[PDB]
RNA sequence: CAUCACCUCUAGCAUCACCAGUAUUAGAGGCACCGCCUGCUGGCUCCACGAGGGUUCAGCUGUCUCUUACUUUUAACCAGUGAAAUUGACCUGCCCGUGAAGAGGCGGGCAUAACACAGCAAGACGAGAAGACCCUAUGGAGCUUUAAUUUAUUAAUGCAAACAGAAACCUGCAUUAAAAAUUUCGGUUGGGGCGACCUCGGAGCAGAACCCAACCUCCGAGCAGUACAUGCUAAGACUUCACCAGUCAAAGCGAACACUCAAUUGAUCCAAUAACUUGACCAACGGAACAAGUUACCCUAGGGACAGCGCAAUCCUAUUCUAGAGUCCAUAUCAACAAUAGGGUUUACGACCUCGUUGGAUCAGGACAUCCCGAUGGUGCAGCCGCUAUUAAAGGUUCGUUUGUUCAACGAUUAAAGUCCUACGUGAUCUGAGUUCAGACCGGAGUAAUCCAGGUC
RNA sequence: CCUAUACCUUCUGCAUAAUGAAUUAACUAGAAAUAACUUUGCAAGGAGAGCCAAAGCUAAGACCCCCGAAACCAGACGAGCUACCUAAGAACAGCUAAAAGAGCACACCCGUCUAUGUAGCAAAAUAGUGGGAAGAUUUAUAGGUAGAGGCGACAAACCUACCGAGCCUGGUGAUAGCUGGUUGUCCAAGAUAGAAUCUUAGUUCAACUUUAAAUUUGCCCACAGAACCCUCUAAAUCCCCUUGUAAAUUUAACUGUUAGUCCAAAGAGGAACAGCUCUUUGGACACUAGGAAAAAACCUUGUAGAGAGAGUAAAAAAUUUAACACCCAUAGUAG
RNA sequence: GCUAAACCUAGCCCCAAACCCACUCCACCUUACUACCAGACAACCUUAGCCAAACCAUUUACCCAAAUAAAGUAUAGGCGAUAG
C-alpha cells in the first residue's frame, strides 16, 4: 500500500522513456499496460506433430516456420528445431492452459514470443555446450532444451527460489532421461564467478542479466524493483549488468558467440552495458569481441514483431497493440 | 534473520551402558556413528538397539554396499593398499534367547 | 502460490463404502487406483468422485 | 472572531419558533466595505482607523556614563496582640580524597571556650506548588474519519395489513440515507520520517556430550516428486530445556519377494458432510469471531532523566624521528609519513534521511598551556619593529552598531582588549532567548481531527 | 581517649543530597474451597435419610490483606455567577461639532503597560498610565433555555471561585499487572537454567527452594569409549568401576524467586586491541569478620555464647638517568 | 507543677417476638405553615453502566415466597469467562 509500486515504476518510465521513443511512447505505454500476447512453444519431446495440428485448429500459426523460409527470399542462420505458435496481428485470443500428453509431459509451454528471439539469435548448433546465466525460471532455458542441439548445459541463477521453479518446469516438460545425466547442470551461484570457474569452456553463452522488467514492474506488486527497499539494488543494477555480461564473455571460447538479452527499454541498461563490457574486457583482461549485425535478423521477423531501429549495437523489440510481444532487447557478440 | 535452536542430537548411551531392545543409542544429522552388531538405523539416521545388552564402540573396516554409487566411487579412487575405517556401535547381548524347562513327565 | 495440485477422494468400487483422500495434479484425468480395502481385506479398484480442496 | 458590501446554497408556504411573515422573503454558509482588474472565480490599489507588530527625526529626561541627597512607608528598638509553609534525629566546621559518581557526618590532615543581636544569600542537590522531558498501562477522555460493529431511532420508498368504487392514517417486515451509538489503537528498531521485522531451517556462533552469543551479518523455507499395504496393530526410547506438539521403532497380522527431501508448516471452538474427511499470508505464524488516526485542551497511576565513564579510532598540544621547505644550510623559523605522552570526542549496525540548554547584570574564585607589563637565550637580531624559546599569574585586560544553537561581523581605541575551569561559576540576587507549549495566522503535510527541530505575533 | 557512614521502603547496590516520618495518645491492614497432612471414632463398611467406599468414611484442627485514581451509568438538583434571550424600566456633565456605531472629556463600563502584592486588602486586588464613554452602549428587576444538554460576534468561551463536558446521590468497598503500607518472641532450611504470552512493571509451566513420606543408591570417579570435514590446532566436557563419603531418587502438599551486579577467563556484535551491549565457565556480593585509606563484587575467613587468654591468616611500592680523543696530512692529478 | 491524665454511664448493635404510627384549638399546594370567588393541568412506558472475560464487541450471579437433598446434575454459553 502507501505509494503504489506500479505508479512509481510508471513515473520513472514516463520521464525516461518519453525522450527515448518520442511519439512512440504513447503507443508503447498502452501495450505495456495491456496484457501481453502469449505464444505457444510446442514441446518437441511430447506429441509435437499432434499439438501442431491442434493449435492450427485454434487459428494459431507457426511464425518460426514462416521465418525459416524467408532466409532465401531476402537474398549463421538460427537455432533450429523450434516451433512457436502465435495468433494473427491484432488478435487478442489466448491459448488454453497446457495439458500433459500421453508421454506424461506437458504438450506445450506458454511464453512471450519475443523471448524466443535471443534463443533464435544464439544460432545454436548440434554438439555444443551451452551456458545460460540467470537461466531461471526457464523461459529461455526450455527453448534451448527443445532444440536438442546442446549436449551439456549449465543453468545458473543466483536466487535459489527461482532455481527451484526452473527444476519443476524442467521435470514437467523435459523427460527425466535427458535430465538424469550430466547434460543439464542446475546450480545457484553468482554468475560473476563463472568468469573464473570455467573460462573458454562453452561455445554458446546466453546472458540474460537481471533488469527492471517493464511488463512485470507495471503489474506485479510483489518484490517490485521500484519499491523503497529495492532502491539501492536499482542504483547498483547497471553495475551488475556490466559484471555479469563480462563473466559470460570470458566464459566462452574464442570463436564462440555470446548473446546478451535484457527485458527492458532503458538505453542505460541495453546499449551502455554492452559497450561497458567490451571496454572492460580490453582494459582489464585484454579481450576483444565483435558485435554482429542483426539487421538481417530483424527483416525476417518484421512480420510478427515490432522493432526499434535506433539502437547502437543490439536489437530492441518494442511492444505494440497489434503485436504485444516485448519489450525484448538482445545483442549477439562473438569472441575473437 | 533466522532464529533456530539446537536439536539435542548426540550420544544417548555411552560405552558400557546397558540398553534394552528399542533404546535409542544416538541421533545424528549425518552418519557419524554407523550401526554395528544388533544395532538398527531409523529414517533420521537414528541408532537403536535391536537386542538387550552392553553398548560397545569399535573401529571397523568400512566396506560400502556396491549399489551406493557415491561411496563406491570413493574407494575406487583410493591408492592401492589404503583401507577405510569408521566408528561402529555394537550391542553385545547379555541374555540367551531362551532356556529349555521341564514342563511335564508323561 | 499457484495451486498446481488438488486433493481428491477415491471411492472403492467394491461397494463397501471405504474411501481415502489422495493428492493428484489438477491438469490430469480422473485417477483409477488399486488400493487396499480393509473391509474386504484385499486390493480393489478406486475411482475419483469429488475434489475436496486445491493444494 | 464579528462587521456593512459581495457571494453560494435551500425553501412556493400559515394558526406556539421561522411568522401572525411569503423569494425585494426566510434559513444555512463563505468572504470581509468601497474602487479597479479578472473568470464564465482570482489579483492589486486606497480613505480614515489601531492600548496590533517594526522603524525614525526632533525634543525630553537619573535609562545610562555614575550615581547622590532628602521625605514617606518599611525597617530596628520599647509596649500590647500574635500566625504560616517547614521540621527523621542532630552535640549542625574547613581543605584534599573517597563514594548510587555533587560529603557538616566516611578516610587523611587542619581549625576549634561559650553564647546572642543585626546583615548577607555560596551551600544544606533549600521549601511550596505548577510545569517541562520522554517512557510505561492490554489506565481514561475529547475530537476526526473511506477504524470495526450496528439501525434500535428518524426520514424517504417498497410489499403486506387495512379501508375500499378511491385515497390516507396507523401497524408489521424489508431497502437506502441522515444523524448518532458502543469499542479499540499488538509488538521490535534513541525519537520522527521512510522502510524493515515477528514462524521454521542452516551458517559466522560457544573449537571436543548436550545446551547456550539476544541485538546483529548473510542465505533460505510457506514446495514438489515418486508411491497407492504412503495398510492395520504393538515392546522399548528420543524430544528443541515446561506444556502443546514433534521423532524413531523390534516383534505380530496382512501383504510384497515406517518414500525422497535441512525447513516445506497452524491448536481449540466453529462450519460442511451419510460416513470418511476437509476448511485460516489465524504470516502479529501458542492463533482475541469482528475495532484506525489524533490531542500543543488533555487527564490519572507510575517510572526515568546539568553531573558522570571512555590505554581502539579520531582530533588537539608538547616531545621523538631528520625526509623535505627556508638562495647554501635538518633544528632563525616551518614541517610529511609516523612514533611516545597529556587532553577532548566518537563508537555494534536500516553500510537510509533528520532531530535530541544558554547569553546579560552584579560579584567574582582559580588554573597558566602568558594577550599586556617584567627578566633572559636564539635569530636569516645593524638600529626601531618583529619571530621563537625559557621564566613570571603581583597587576590589568575598553566602549559601541547590527545580529544572534545568544554568536559573529563592523566602527573607534588601547601597553592588551588572553585561553579556559568553576552545576550557563553565580536566577531563595535580577533578567533575555530556547527547551514549548493554552490564542493566532503564513508555508508545507493530512480525507479530517491535527501536525511540522520550519516563519512570525 | 578509643570504636562506630540514622530508620523504613523501593532498586544489582542507599551514609546517600531517592521515597516517607515534627512529636505524643488512640485507631488502622490475611476473610475461604477441592486435595493432602495431623489427631480421635467406627470399619468392608462410614455417616443423625440424600453421600462416598478396591480401607475407607465421619468429625475437628490447620492456607488465601489495607489505602488511593482519572473514569462510566442512572436519577435528581442548579442560568441570584456567567453565555444568550424575553418582558417592562433607568442612565449618559461640559466642549467642539453635527441630525455622525463623530472628537475631546466626567459619571460609568472595560482592563493596555508598568510597579506593588504573591497565606496579599483581595482563591485576581492596589497605584499610576490607558480603551470606550448617544451606542453592536452601560445597567437594576422578573422570566426562559440544563449536562447524550444549554448558550456561544468559535476563545474548545461560559453554564455558582478544578467544565475537552457542571454538581449531588446511587450503582460503589467501581477497577487499577501501578504507588504506598502490612502490627509479639525465638530457632531452623533457603539466590540467578529456560519456554510461551496483545508478552518483557505481569502471569503460567519448568528449574531452584521448603515440608512430610517412601525407597536405595547418590556424589567423588581407573581404564575403556564418544567424526569425519575446510588442511591443522585450546582449557576441557560427557561417560565412569574403585575409593572417599552421605546422600540421592521417588511419593504427597504448596508457596516464593528470576534483566541480578562486579571480578577472573574464553568469546560474540559488517574481520571494532579500549569502552558499551550480549553469551559461557568460575568466584564473590544481595550472610559474618579482618585487611587493601574511605570501600557490596579484590584478598584473608565463614556456624554463631562468655573471657581483662593464646597461636595465626591476608596485610607497609619501587625508582635519580648523558664529560671526553690526542696528534697530523706534502703528493702521479682537475683519474 | 503546669498543661493534662484517668472514670461509666448515656445509648447503641444483632436476634427473638409481634404486622406499626399519625383529629386539643388555629394555620398549612398562593411566596407552604397565608380566614373568605367560574376551575377544567392530571398518574402508568424494558433500567443502564461499572465490573469479569486479564482488551472488547455476544455474554457476566443479584431473595420471589419450604430448610435439606437431587446438584453444581440435566442444560445454557465469543460451548470462553461463566450461568444453571
Ligand atoms: C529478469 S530475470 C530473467 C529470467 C530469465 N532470464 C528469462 O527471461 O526467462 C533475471 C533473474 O536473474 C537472477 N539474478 C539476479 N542477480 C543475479 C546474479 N548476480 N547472478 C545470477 N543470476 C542473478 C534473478 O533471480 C532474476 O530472477
Ligand atoms: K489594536
Ligand atoms: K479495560
Ligand atoms: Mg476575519
Ligand atoms: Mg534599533
Ligand atoms: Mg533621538
Ligand atoms: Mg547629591
Ligand atoms: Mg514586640
Ligand atoms: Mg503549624
Ligand atoms: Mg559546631
Ligand atoms: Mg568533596
Ligand atoms: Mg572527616
Ligand atoms: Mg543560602
Ligand atoms: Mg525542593
Ligand atoms: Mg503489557
Ligand atoms: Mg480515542
Ligand atoms: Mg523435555
Ligand atoms: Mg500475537
Ligand atoms: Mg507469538
Ligand atoms: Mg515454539
Ligand atoms: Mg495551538
Ligand atoms: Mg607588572
Ligand atoms: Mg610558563
Ligand atoms: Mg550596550
Ligand atoms: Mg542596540
Ligand atoms: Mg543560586
Ligand atoms: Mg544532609
Ligand atoms: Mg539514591
Ligand atoms: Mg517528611
Ligand atoms: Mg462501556
Ligand atoms: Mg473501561
Ligand atoms: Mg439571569
Ligand atoms: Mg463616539
Ligand atoms: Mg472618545
Ligand atoms: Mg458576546
Ligand atoms: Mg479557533
Ligand atoms: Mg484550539
Ligand atoms: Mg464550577
Ligand atoms: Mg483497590
Ligand atoms: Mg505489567
Ligand atoms: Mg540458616
Ligand atoms: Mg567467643
Ligand atoms: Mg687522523
Ligand atoms: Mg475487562
Ligand atoms: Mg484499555
Amino acid at each position: 500500500p502507501k505509494f503504489p509500486a506500479v505508479r512509481l515504476a510508471l513515473q520513472n518510465f514516463d520521464m525516461t522513456y518519453s525522450v527515448q521513443f518520442g511519439d512512440l511512447w504513447p503507443s508503447i505505454r498502452v501495450s505495456l499496460l495491456s496484457e501481453q500476447k502469449y505464444g505457444a512453444l510446442v514441446n518437441n519431446f511430447a506429441a509435437w506433430d499432434h499439438v501442431s495440428a491442434k493449435l492450427e485448429q485454434l487459428s494459431a500459426k507457426d511464425f518460426v516456420n514462416e521465418a525459416i523460409s524467408h532466409w532465401e527470399l531476402q537474398s549463421w542462420a538460427c537455432s533450429p528445431n523450434l516451433r512457436c505458435f502465435t495468433f494473427d496481428r491484432g488478435d487478442i485470443s489466448r491459448f488454453p492452459p497446457a495439458r500433459p500428453g500421453s508421454l506424461g509431459v506437458m504438450e506445450y509451454y506458454l511464453m512471450d514470443a519475443a523471448s524466443l528471439l535471443p534463443v533464435l539469435a544464439l544460432g545454436l548448433q548440434p554438439g555444443d555446450i551451452v551456458l545460460d546465466l540467470c537461466a531461471a525460471p526457464g523461459g529461455k532455458t526450455l527453448a534451448l532444451l527443445q532444440t536438442g542441439c546442446c549436449r551439456n548445459l549449465a543453468a545458473n541463477d543466483l536466487s535459489p527460489s527461482r532455481i527451484a521453479r526452473l527444476q519443476k518446469i524442467l521435470h514437467s516438460y523435459v523427460p527425466e532421461e535427458i535430465r538424469d545425466g550430466n547434460q543439464v547442470r542446475v546450480t545457484s551461484w553468482d554468475g560473476r564467478k563463472w568468469g573464473e570457474l570455467e573460462g573458454d569452456t562453452y561455445d554458446r553463452v546466453l546472458v540474460d542479466v537481471p533488469c527492471t522488467t517493464d511488463r512485470h514492474s507495471l503489474h506485479e506488486e510483489e518484490n517490485n524493483i521500484f519499491k523503497r527497499s529495492r532502491k539501492k539494488e536499482r542504483q547498483i543494477l547497471p553495475v551488475l549488468q556490466v559484471q555479469l555480461l563480462a563473466a559470460g564473455l570470458l566464459a566462452t571460447k574464442p570463436g564462440g558467440h555470446v548473446v546478451y538479452s535484457t527485458c527492458s527499454l532503458s538505453h542505460l541498461q541495453n546499449e551502455y552495458v554492452v559497450q561497458g563490457a567490451i571496454e572492460l574486457l580490453a582494459n582489464q583482461y585484454s579481450i576483444q569481441v565483435q558485435v554482429e549485425d542483426l539487421t538481417h535478423f530483424r527483416r525476417v521477423f518484421m512480420d510478427t514483431f515490432c522493432f526499434f531501429s535506433s539502437c547502437q549495437v543490439g536489437e530492441l523489440v518494442i511492444p505494440n497493440l497489434m503485436a504485444n510481444f516485448g519489450p525484448m532487447y538482445f545483442c549477439k557478440m562473438r569472441r575473437l | 534473520g533466522g532464529k533456530s535452536s539446537g536439536r539435542r542430537q548426540g550420544i544417548k548411551k555411552m560405552e558400557g551402558h546397558y540398553v534394552h531392545a528399542g533404546n535409542i543409542i544416538a541421533t545424528q544429522r549425518h552418519f557419524r556413528w554407523h550401526p554395528g552388531a544388533h544395532v538398527g538405523v531409523g529414517k533420521n539416521k537414528c541408532l537403536y538397539a535391536l537386542e538387550e545388552g552392553i553398548v560397545r564402540y569399535t573401529k571397523e573396516v568400512y566396506v560400502p554396499h556396491p549399489r551406493n554409487t557415491e561411496a563406491v566411487d570413493l574407494i575406487t579412487r583410493l591408492p592401492k593398499g589404503a583401507v577405510l575405517y569408521k566408528t561402529f556401535v555394537h550391542v553385545v547381548p547379555a541374555k540367551p534367547e531362551g532356556t529349555f524347562k521341564l514342563v511335564a513327565m508323561l | 502460490s499457484k495451486s498446481k495440485n488438488i486433493l481428491v477422494r477415491m471411492v472403492s468400487e467394491a461397494g463397501t463404502g471405504f474411501c481415502f483422500n489422495t493428492k493428484r495434479n489438477r491438469l490430469r484425468e480422473k485417477l483409477t487406483l488399486l488400493h487396499y480395502d480393509p473391509v474386504v481385506k484385499q486390493r480393489v479398484l478406486f475411482v475419483e468422485k469429488k475434489k475436496i480442496r486445491s493444494l
